[PDB]
RNA sequence: UAUAUCGGUAGGGGAGCAUUCCAGCGACGUAGAAGGGAAAAGGGCGACUUUUUCUGGAGUUUCUGGAAAAGCAAA
RNA sequence: UACCGAUGGAGUGAGGGCAUGGGUGCUAAGGUCCAUGUCCGAGAGGAGAAGAAUCCGGACCACCGGCUAAGGUCCCGAAA
RNA sequence: ACCGUGAGGGAAAGGUGAAAAGAACCUCGAACAGAGGAGUGCAAUAGACCCUGAACCCGUCUGCCUACAAGCGGUAGGAGCGCCAGGUGUGACUGCGUGCCUUUUGCAUAAUGAACCUACGAGUUACUGUUUGUGGCAAGGUUAAUUGUUA
């Protein structure tokens, strides 16, 4: 009965989280980095504009995972946001798995060359 | 567990007795008064002198420009320095700062007494040094020391 | 039959690693780095434990010398007569008088003054 | 005595000696042998009447 | 009123109530009653007395609540670069609480 | 009980801790084993040892004796 | 206070500085070869600004007690 | 598998759950790309690379400190601030301090060596001598190969 509750505690504690994951999106951890950094702690409907109009690339996959986040809140509140009430709470961004492939040096040698994943959390609430 | 019961007390900023005095420099050696003011800024003469808290006074020093160099040494001591740049060393004397004005020459000697370390670099801010008899720290009512009655 | 101590192995350098917390950069945590590093540090515990005795003597004996130029005299003085009197209050005695009960300081000054 | 209290007489097994197993035990690092030369070797062994 | 008395070769200052941590004394069990002669000084709030051959008459008189208290535990370590030689042990100094009951 | 002694490289001597397994004797465990995180306490001295709690979800351990694939910081 | 017998286990057999007596060298060398002591090697602590063997001194552990050594007592820096 | 003309050389790679009950259906999104739910299940932070899930390494939040300061980064003192009843985090400021190993007469050495972590890695066994601790018998001590019974 241990572990059932635990998850049971666990279970009643995510109800009042509302955060969206992207897992595994297989571009540089550091690159997705500046863009959290740009948007962390910003009014939600800013931010979208923002990372809609951004030049970097990794704001596209930013946009979508911040309109799921939005559309969590919404459900897990059962209504719909009004304008400037939600902002990024919280954001980050994690390395992921690495694919490893090999390039040809001159002379005969070769380098190992890595491709990197990262994975994004962001948490949005009211700004109370 | 702290199994002492007796121990040494170190003074601390809200703690300390920090005082503004003034000494005159009629007909004083440079060195031997400097050596006295050092004393005085560092704490030394204060019982409850802490090594790491600036715990002493605040020394005006009056009548600067009367101090006594004994020997040939207005002219003869050669001070060195260098701007870093190659054929860059440069003389001076303690006639040269005392032309630019008393403060120079006595902030050189009393630094080179003082500890060499952050405390003595904020230490060195505490003194006060003019030529005349004609000063304006009034609301600190610094009191009169008599620079000899200190051995 | 085959010994492999892994767990005990292990918690060895967990122990070590625990008292290297609050170290700069590798020093806490990389273990061949922490371990160099704590060792060093035992050391100098060593020789700092040595060396506080001295620290504290020469605190009281610039304490006791401050309080001394106060009342009248210097240490080496103020030492004499009182090793001369035959009392036997040591320098951490005197310099907590001296900077906490200065009418008892005054009263030993006094009764060597003569 | 029996299976569970078993004690050999007073002196009677000693414990071997191991080396080359830290500083603490006093047989660690060169382990005994010194530092150069033949018989530091591993494979010296001393030729019978030289 | 406090005093200065040597203890356990140690001169502390004393009051009445004040609960020392003194150099261990063996032979003792907790509750038992321990004098201390050698006063230096004695401060009446006031009036001050100093005992050159230690002040006449005085003593301080104290009860043992722990006979045995060990202090914190120090590392000792010897080490000498590029010999091998290291060593590290540890060590407690030896404590007795006391309670000083009545100053004289 | 006193007195004396107790810096150490090569190196000699003494006494111990941990690890895996075995015999005998005791024990523990889904009302929570081992392992992992955190915290506290202990040891002439130390190698190390206990205890509390979270994770974990099935094995572990005391004493006496026995046997070793019996301990890493640099090759 | 540990010198010899007999037995078990060794390591070492590249030394160095200083003082003294010498050879060699140029009465050169932080040179080299012997002898007699000593220290570093294998030795921490104090003074000398900082120095393997110069001056003082041989570290069982702890202490926020005291006396001294060499050397010091105007300030950095303990004490006239 | 891969490497080599060839003879030949020669890897890495185990674990969901008791049972697939291996997530119907909803939401964001072009898309399961991924996630938030719902449902199954003792448990999904057991969701397919799935038991446990350490270090190095990489982040976020909270507390304290930090833009006049200079050397192996510690150690011994010591305010202030911050948490939870004498504990715990940080550390203004002060004293002292040229890593470690190895090789050397002598190394901070500008001599050697190591990117880091986890795992792996080096006086073992047999026989025959010898000395010794502890034992059994004792003017005697001891069996080897092998044999019998039940095993
Ligand atoms: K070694
Ligand atoms: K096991
Ligand atoms: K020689
Ligand atoms: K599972
Ligand atoms: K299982
Ligand atoms: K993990
Ligand atoms: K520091
Ligand atoms: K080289
Ligand atoms: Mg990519
Ligand atoms: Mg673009
Ligand atoms: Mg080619
Ligand atoms: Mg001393
Ligand atoms: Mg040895
Ligand atoms: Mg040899
Ligand atoms: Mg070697
Ligand atoms: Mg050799
Ligand atoms: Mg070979
Ligand atoms: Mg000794
Ligand atoms: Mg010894
Ligand atoms: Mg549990
Ligand atoms: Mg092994
Ligand atoms: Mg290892
Ligand atoms: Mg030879
Ligand atoms: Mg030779
Ligand atoms: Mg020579
Ligand atoms: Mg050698
Ligand atoms: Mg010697
Ligand atoms: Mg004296
Ligand atoms: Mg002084
Ligand atoms: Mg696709
Ligand atoms: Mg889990
Ligand atoms: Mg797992
Ligand atoms: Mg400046
Ligand atoms: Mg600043
Ligand atoms: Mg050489
Ligand atoms: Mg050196
Ligand atoms: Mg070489
Ligand atoms: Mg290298
Ligand atoms: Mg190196
Ligand atoms: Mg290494
Ligand atoms: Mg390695
Ligand atoms: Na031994
Ligand atoms: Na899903
Ligand atoms: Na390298």
């Amino acid at each position: 009965a241990r572990k059932h509750n635990s998850a049971e505690a666990r279970k009643e504690a995510l109800k009042q989280m509302y955060f969206a994951k992207l897992r595994n999106v297989p571009t540089s951890p550091r690159k997705m980095r500046l863009v959290a950094d740009m948007i962390r702690g910003m009014e939600v409907n800013r931010a979208l504009g923002v990372l809609k109009f951004s030049n970097k690339e990794a704001s596209a996959r930013v946009e979508k995972l911040l309109r799921s986040a939005v559309a969590n809140w919404e459900e897990k509140n059962e209504r719909k946001a009004e304008e400037g009430e939600l902002f990024v709470s919280r954001i980050c961004v994690d390395g992921a798995s690495t694919l490893k492939r090999l390039r040809p040096a001159p002379q005969g040698r070769g380098y190992r060359i890595r491709k990197r994943s990262n994975h994004v959390t962001i948490y949005v609430d009211t700004l109370n | 567990m702290d199994t002492l019961s007796f121990k040494t007390i170190s003074a601390n900023k809200a703690t300390v007795t920090k005082e503004w005095v003034i000494v005159d420099a009629e007909g004083q050696t440079l060195g031997r008064m400097c050596a006295k003011v050092a004393k005085l800024l560092r704490g030394k003469y204060k019982p409850n002198f802490t090594p790491h808290v600036d715990c002493g006074d605040n020394v005006i020093v009056i009548n600067a420009d009367k101090i006594v160099l004994s020997g040939n040494k207005w002219d003869g001591r050669i001070y060195l320095r260098h701007t870093g740049y190659p054929g860059g060393q440069r003389q001076f004397t303690p006639r040269d700062f005392m032309n630019k004005g008393p403060e120079y020459l006595f902030r050189k000697v009393v630094k080179g007494m003082l500890p060499k370390n952050r405390l003595g670099a904020k230490i060195i801010g505490n003194l006060y040094v003019y030529a005349g008899t004609e000063h304006k720290h009034e609301a600190q009512q610094p009191r009169q020391l008599d620079i000899n009655s200190l051995k | 039959p085959r010994s492999v101590n892994h767990v005990a192995s292990r918690a060895k350098r967990k122990r070590i690693l625990k008292l290297t917390r609050g170290y700069f950069g590798a020093r806490k945590n990389v273990w061949t780095v922490a371990k160099n590093t704590w060792e060093k540090g035992l050391t100098y515990a060593y020789r700092d434990r040595k060396s506080k005795k001295r620290n504290f003597r020469a605190l009281w004996i610039q304490r006791i010398n401050a309080a001394a130029r106060l009342e009248g005299m210097s240490y080496s003085r103020l030492m004499g007569a009182l090793h001369a009197n035959g009392i036997e209050i040591n320098r951490k005695v005197l310099a907590d008088l001296a900077m906490n009960h200065p009418e008892a300081f005054r009263a030993i000054v006094a009764k060597v003054k003569n | 005595m029996n299976l569970s209290s078993l004690k050999p007489a007073e002196g009677a097994v000693k414990s071997r000696k191991r080396i080359g197993r830290g500083p603490g035990s006093g047989l660690g690092g060169t382990s005994t042998r010194g530092h150069k030369g033949a018989k530091s070797r591993s494979g010296y062994s001393k030729k019978i009447g030289f | 009123m406090y005093v200065i008395v040597d203890i356990q070769g140690q001169q502390m200052k004393v009051e009445q109530g004040r609960r020392l941590f003194v150099h261990h004394i063996k032979d003792v069990e907790s509750g038992a009653s321990v004098e201390f002669d050698k006063v230096l000084l004695v401060d009446n709030n006031g009036a001050i007395t100093v005992g050159s051959p230690l002040v006449e008459g005085a003593k301080v008189v104290c009860e043992v609540l722990t006979p045995l208290v060990k202090g914190d535990k120090v590392l000792i370590f010897h080490k000498k670069r590029r010999k091998g030689y290291r060593k590290l042990n540890g060590h407690r100094q030896q404590f007795t609480e006391i309670l000083v009951k009545e100053v004289v």
